[PDB]
């Protein structure tokens, strides 16, 4: 649901009742996603959502914060 | 001829917008405004509504690709070493500041504060960008760390570390000035670099209209949105500009005409707005492509194209994020303090002509010397730095002189 | 609306650029303009495409004659053929037709 | 292998437009043309001009 | 129509400025960017609208 | 990476030793001394 402080999805509107006021709710900047489980990990970006959040399919659908890339560091010494 | 004897390092600012504000308009709600009769009447007109929605969505998608092409160009994310010993150089202005909210560098903070910026309307909406400001800052920091520690090697293959003064020596050797010029003047170069970067912040802060380009985009987009909103309250040749009065005060049969007039007017206004947005988006896309090219060709490597990055002989560059664009800090080499000499195309010794391998023949009045072409450094003429070709008759401006053989003294001493 | 820059000032810019590039070489685009004789500038420019300086200093007359001949032929080539300046006239015609 | 033994110096022209002709059209005068009734009627249409 | 034509003319003017800066003000090593062959130099001449 | 023995043909002399920082000592072979000694 786009840009809604979703405390009122059932009022806002069969099988739709599963995706209306479900067991999983996660408020984001772009709205809130129903039917996906939040994850503390971070992977590459599948189907985007907004504000640096990409949903994906692992089963189940997971919403996570995007990961830019693998961390790296070069051993910099003044004579190497 | 006139050869300079001294140089100056300068830093120049460049600003290029790379993105717009993603937006979408409720096509049916804007024209109708939650009315059943209006929707029923609009159903006759066909599929203009879907066309407008598809065009706006296509415009909104491309901004994310613009940002992705401009910034996301490094496979990995690099990190600056905890200890900073760069041979006398100072990067505290561009590198991220740890003891600070968020992670923006002081120059980025100044840029974000300088730009002056948004509401909810009837059918209009704004979609948040795919990449937040922190991620763009992380991209810029990764690029900056990679170019500080590795050079241009991190844009081709695996990153390979190298001391900074050696990288700068390579970059002078890349414009026809030997390494010893930097290696014998390291402290002065460091001082000039630090002073130029320090002056950049004051130059940005003093003039209020320094940006002038990222603000115009915001102003004109806001003007377009405001005039689109204001177009809603117009008679358009109808009895009234509000549907409720027409519906209530008048019966339907001669009210469909007024409703149709209002629908035609609002549809025309929306179509004009969409067309203008399409043209502006094309312009912004061209600018973003140019910015991506400048990134890839100047930040990730030294450029030989004249006046592409800064005015002068290009050295290297530093990106900085901006609210809806990117800022470049081109570092260039500019000579100064020139004085004239007298030349000659060739030197005639032993009946044969001689030409310089790298440089020119000059003399300060009596004695001839070979020097470079961008820094006056005389050298004694020997066989090592000249090559012979043909006789002296064919060349026009030959002169009378001698060239020494370094082997002769040793050979005479040791038979 | 009249143009901001009259044709005389545009000609003055072009003349300044031309004088700078004949006299000072490419230096006037980097910093202060620096003197250099023209045959040495062409020696630099041959050296810049992988050809040593020998060819020019021993063939100065030939290159000068070919340069003069080519410049002379340019006038005839762009004058005799009527359909040379096509893009400019096309733009003017398009604007005039749309306004009409 | 092949290696040239002689060269020719040649020049070539190239043409690029850089500017259009500046122009402007008055919306009210074009649409109405010295008529107060037309101007009053057009005032309702909004701010297209 | 005028807006679209003006955008095209702006693109052409940008290309002309790039050619001026890259070839009049210095030698260029991009192939076939300035002429057909190994580029040496260039000279600008004005025109009515170009 | 193809290392080579430092001689006087791949290096050029410039200036004095103390002006530059980071200098290190080594020897630089001269390709003429052997044949010079071969003809005493
Ligand atoms: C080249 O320019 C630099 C600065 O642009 C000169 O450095 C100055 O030299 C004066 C005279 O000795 C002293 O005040 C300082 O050493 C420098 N001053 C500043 C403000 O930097 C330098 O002397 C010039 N010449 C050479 C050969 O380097
Ligand atoms: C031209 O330059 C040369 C070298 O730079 C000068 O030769 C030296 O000049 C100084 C000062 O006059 C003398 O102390 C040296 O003995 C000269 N060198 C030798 C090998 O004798 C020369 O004087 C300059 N000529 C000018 C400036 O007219
Ligand atoms: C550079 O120009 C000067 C004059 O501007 C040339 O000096 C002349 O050289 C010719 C050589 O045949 C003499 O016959 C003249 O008498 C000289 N003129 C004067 C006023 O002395 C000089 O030759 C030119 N240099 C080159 C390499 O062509
Ligand atoms: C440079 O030196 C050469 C060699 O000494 C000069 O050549 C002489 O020129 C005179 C001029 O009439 C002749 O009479 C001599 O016979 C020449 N000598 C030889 C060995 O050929 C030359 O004039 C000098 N100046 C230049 C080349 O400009
Ligand atoms: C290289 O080409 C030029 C012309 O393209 C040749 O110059 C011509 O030479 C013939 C015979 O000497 C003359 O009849 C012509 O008048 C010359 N033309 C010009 C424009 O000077 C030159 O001979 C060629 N080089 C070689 C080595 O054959
Ligand atoms: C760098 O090399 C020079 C000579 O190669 C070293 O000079 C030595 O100086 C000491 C006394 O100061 C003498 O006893 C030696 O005979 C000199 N030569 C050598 C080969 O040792 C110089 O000391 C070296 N640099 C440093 C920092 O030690
Ligand atoms: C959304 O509701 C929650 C709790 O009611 C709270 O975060 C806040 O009141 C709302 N957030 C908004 C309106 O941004
Ligand atoms: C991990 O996930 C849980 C449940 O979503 C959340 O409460 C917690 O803040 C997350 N982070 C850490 C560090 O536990
Ligand atoms: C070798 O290089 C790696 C990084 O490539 C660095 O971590 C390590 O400390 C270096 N070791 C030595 C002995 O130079
Ligand atoms: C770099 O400049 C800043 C300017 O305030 C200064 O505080 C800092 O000490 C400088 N860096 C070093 C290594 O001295
Ligand atoms: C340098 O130029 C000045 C005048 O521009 C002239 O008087 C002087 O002689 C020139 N220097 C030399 C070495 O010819
Ligand atoms: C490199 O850094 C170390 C410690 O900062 C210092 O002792 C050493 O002299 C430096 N190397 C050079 C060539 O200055």
């Amino acid at each position: 649901y786009q840009d809604v402080n979703c405390t009122e999805v059932p009022v806002a509107i069969p099988t739709w009742r599963v995706y209306s006021t479900g067991s999983n709710v996660f408020q984001t900047r772009a709205g809130c996603l129903i039917g996906a489980e939040h994850v503390n990990n971070s992977y590459e970006c599948d189907i985007p959502i907004g504000a640096g959040i990409c949903a994906s399919y692992q089963q189940s659908i997971i919403a996570y914060t995007m990961s830019l890339g693998a961390e790296n560091s070069v051993a910099y010494s003044n004579n190497s | 001829i006139a050869i300079p004897t001294n140089f100056t390092i300068s830093v120049t600012t460049e600003i290029l917008p790379v993105s717009m504000t993603k937006t979408s308009v409720d096509c049916t709600m804007y024209i109708c405004g939650d009315s059943t009769e209006c929707s029923n009447l609009l159903l006759q007109y066909g599929s203009f509504c879907t066309q407008l929605n598809r065009a706006l969505t296509g415009i909104a998608v491309e901004q994310d690709k613009n940002t992705q092409e401009v910034f996301a160009q490094v496979k990995q994310i690099y990190k600056t070493p905890p200890i900073k010993d760069f041979g006398g150089f100072n990067f505290s202005q561009i590198l991220p500041d740890p003891s600070k909210p968020s992670k923006r560098s002081p120059i980025e903070d100044l840029l974000f504060n300088k730009v002056t910026l948004a509401q909810k309307f009837n059918g209009l909406t704004v979609l948040p960008p795919l990449l937040t400001d922190e991620m763009i800052a992380q991209y810029t920091s990764a690029l900056l760390a990679g170019t500080i520690t590795s050079g241009w090697t991190f844009g081709a293959g695996p990153a390979l570390q190298i001391p900074f003064p050696m990288q700068m020596a390579y970059r002078f050797n890349g414009i026809g000035v030997t390494q010893n010029v930097l290696y014998e003047n390291q402290k002065l170069i460091a001082n000039q670099f630090n002073s130029a970067i320090g002056k950049i912040q004051d130059s940005l802060s003093s003039t209020p209209s320094a940006l002038g380009k990222l603000q115009d985009v915001v102003n004109q987009n806001a003007q377009a949105l405001n005039t689109l909103v204001k177009q809603l309250s117009s008679n358009f040749g109808a009895i009234s500009s509000v549907l409720n009065d027409i519906l209530s005060r008048l019966d339907p049969p001669e009210a469909e005409v007024q409703i149709d007039r209002l629908i035609t007017g609002r549809l025309q206004s929306l179509q004009t707005y969409v067309t203008q947005q399409l043209i502006r988006a094309a312009e912004i896309r061209a600018s973003a492509n140019l910015a991506a090219t400048k990134m890839s060709e100047c930040v990730l490597g030294q450029s030989k194209r004249v006046d592409f990055c800064g005015k002068g002989y290009h050295l290297m560059s530093f990106p900085q994020s901006a609210p809806h664009g990117v800022v470049f800090l081109h570092v260039t080499y500019v000579p100064a303090q020139e004085k004239n000499f007298t030349t000659a195309p060739a030197i005639c010794h032993d009946g044969k002509a001689h030409f310089p391998r790298e440089g020119v023949f000059v003399s300060n009045g009596t004695h001839w010397f070979v020097t470079q072409r961008n820094f006056y450094e005389p050298q004694i003429i020997t066989t090592d730095n000249t090559f012979v070709s043909g006789n002296c008759d064919v060349v026009i401006g030959i002169v009378n002189n001698t060239v020494y053989d370094p082997l002769q003294p040793e050979l005479d001493s040791f038979k």
